RNA sequence: CAUAUUAUUAUCUUAUUAUUUAUAUAAUAUUUUUUAAUAAAUAUUAUUAAUUUAUAUUUAUUUAUAUCAGAAAUA
RNA sequence: UUUUAUAUAUAUAUAAUAAGGAAAAGUAUUUAUAAGAAUAUGAUGUUGGUUCAGAUUAAGCGCUAAAUAAGGACAUGACACAUGCGAAUCAUACGUUUAUUAUUGAGAUAAUAAAUAUGUGGUGUAAACGUGAGUAAUUUUAUUAGGAAUUAAUGAACUAUAGAAUAAGCUAAAUACUUAAUAUUAUAUAAAAAUAAUUUAUAUAAUAAAAAGGAUAUAUAUAUAUAUAUUUAUCUAUAGUCAAGCCAAUAAUGGUUUAGGUAGUAGGUUUAUUAAGAGUUAAACCUAGCCAACGAUCCAUAAUCGAUAAUGAAAGUUAGAACGAUCACGUUGACUCUGAAAUAUAGUCAAUA
């Protein structure tokens, strides 16, 4: 037996996916349709970027 | 992984579920240019007081249980402390009974001596070859088998083994000599064929 | 024999603070029983300010525990 | 030797006999690098200390000294400090104050200009800087492809996505504060295995915890509101990034002329507290343990270390100034609010000046 208050076994290993890593941390928008502003564009041009990069 | 150390339990029972394990590693002096064994003794948890002094056991880390201890057991290698107590229960109930039957052989042995003339009661025997003493003398070659030595058994034992002994060798001799006839003798019984023959000629005697 | 500084404590005193007790015609909010002052209409009827009432959040008060630092004793 | 012969009782003694001879031409990198001398002796050899030859400094001093370039500069009194600076910034949060034009009649409201940071507010000072007193480890330093309690419905402050941004009160007014509305864990069912537990999915329970508007334009209508759009802000949720809290193993000066030490002391069981384990702290009840001549406890001393500096052939030894990493402290001690994190260079109390 193990002591009572501990755990038998190790935290099993948290295997990342790359692909969900990517969804949930760098989601594209759902809203493509925009009209025009002097900031928003900028502001799309830089998260664009750092989406890809 | 959780540290891991094999040990050696060193105290038990002292304690509740803990116990002190004796764990040597590998180390370097430069000094003195050496690979020497480090010894330390961990305070370590044993739920369910399975562990005694004298096994071998690991010691695995866990969580802080108390202010000293940090290591727990998790399987014994070897279970020498645990045998030492059975095997001393068992010494103990087995001596209690074969002292007391060596004790009876040695009572009865008194009685014997206590109840205790051979050479004269002999010398009436051979003097007969008077009838009622004899007769009583009877109840307590007839000559020759109430005075048989054990050392004539010893004798006829002795010659027994010589006889046995070399009777095997010379058997075993005279088949190696011949070897188709060792074979022949393994296929009527039914250097590996060396130490066959060795066990069918001393199974024959 | 004399001076000094850290440390402690079955001793004495204790700021502040943390819990913990007991008390408040103590307050403030809200809930009642009520009293004044006021507002519209044909005796009012409600409104704000004060009276009594019982749940919260605190204040004053004291009960105990610990506690900076100070003496006394020891090293 | 081996085999056999004769003789004698499978064995023993004598005699003879022995199979091992083959030939041929041509087909470097070597590594790292350790030197002694003078002085004993009447003289010799040896032991033995002392001193010297080398390099260097956080250096000081004596004598001397031209320029330029770079690297350092209170090691001692964590001793006391005159004087000036080192943390402000936002007028696009709310308020105030003027001047002109317009309409309205001492003022009122707009538009345009300005001032106002002695009023209410937001953000920043947990960093950086300096120091080495304390600290010999009870939370400190170094290291590990070390862990769990298997660390919070924590974001501190940016990125990527979605949403929301409502009502009242008190402030003179608000993006100030309060009150209110709305938006992971524990169970139950199964599944598996990295299983004597964890994870996964589902369904519930509660999550249930918020917000904030300014600056511009226009468009409506009836200066008033409203509706968008552009900008800058606010709150929530998921993920990332940067981060934190706790424990394990090994190592970290001298004195035993400090030999016994420890009673929360060593362990067990619960409860309070934390995000989280544990005598870490608080309470309760049990056991008798735990460390120690491979050096406990006590005392003295000390910030620790490096791919840093010095030195040596090297192992090592010394320093911890300078460059860099960690810790601790901001006159001394304790506690408290805020906060994710502070016993904060904050606040309160006391001590010193
Ligand atoms: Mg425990
Ligand atoms: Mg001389
Ligand atoms: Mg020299
Ligand atoms: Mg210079
Ligand atoms: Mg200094
Ligand atoms: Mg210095
Ligand atoms: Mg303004
Ligand atoms: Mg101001
Ligand atoms: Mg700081
Ligand atoms: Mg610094
Ligand atoms: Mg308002
Ligand atoms: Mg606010
Ligand atoms: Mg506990
Ligand atoms: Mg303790
Ligand atoms: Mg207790
Ligand atoms: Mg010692
Ligand atoms: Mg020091
Ligand atoms: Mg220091
Ligand atoms: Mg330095
Ligand atoms: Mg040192
Ligand atoms: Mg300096
Ligand atoms: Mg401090
Ligand atoms: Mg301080
Ligand atoms: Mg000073």
């Amino acid at each position: 037996k193990h002591p009572k208050g501990s755990h038998r076994l190790s935290p099993k290993v948290n295997f990342i996916d790359v692909d969900n890593l990517i969804a949930k941390t760098v989601a594209e928008p759902q809203s493509i349709k925009s009209s025009n502003g002097s900031a928003q564009k900028v502001r799309l041009q830089k998260a664009e970027l750092r989406r890809k990069f | 992984a959780r540290q891991n150390f094999l040990g050696l339990v060193v105290s038990q029972g002292k304690m509740q579920k803990t116990v002190k394990v004796r764990v040597e590693t590998k180390v370097f002096n430069k000094k003195i240019n050496k690979e020497l064994f480090h010894r330390r003794d961990y305070l370590v948890h044993d739920e369910g007081e399975i562990s005694r002094e004298g096994d071998l056991v690991r010691i695995e880390a866990t969580r802080p249980l108390s202010k000293r201890k940090f290591f727990a057991i998790a399987e014994i290698i070897r279970n020498k402390g645990q045998q030492f107590a059975l095997y001393e229960s068992e010494a103990q109930l087995s001596v209690a009974k074969e002292e007391a039957q060596k004790a009876k052989e040695f009572l009865d042995k008194r009685s014997v001596r206590e109840n205790k003339t051979l050479l004269r009661d002999i010398r009436t025997i051979q003097d007969a070859l008077t009838p009622k003493e004899l007769l009583e003398i009877k109840q307590r070659e007839t000559v020759r088998q109430l005075l048989q030595l054990d050392i004539s058994g010893l004798e006829v034992n002795l010659e027994k083994q010589r006889s046995l002994i070399d009777r095997i060798q010379t058997r075993l001799s005279e088949l190696l000599s011949n070897d188709l006839k060792c074979d022949q003798f393994l296929k009527d019984h039914g250097n590996i064929k060396k130490n066959l023959l060795r066990k069918h000629v001393m199974m024959d005697m």
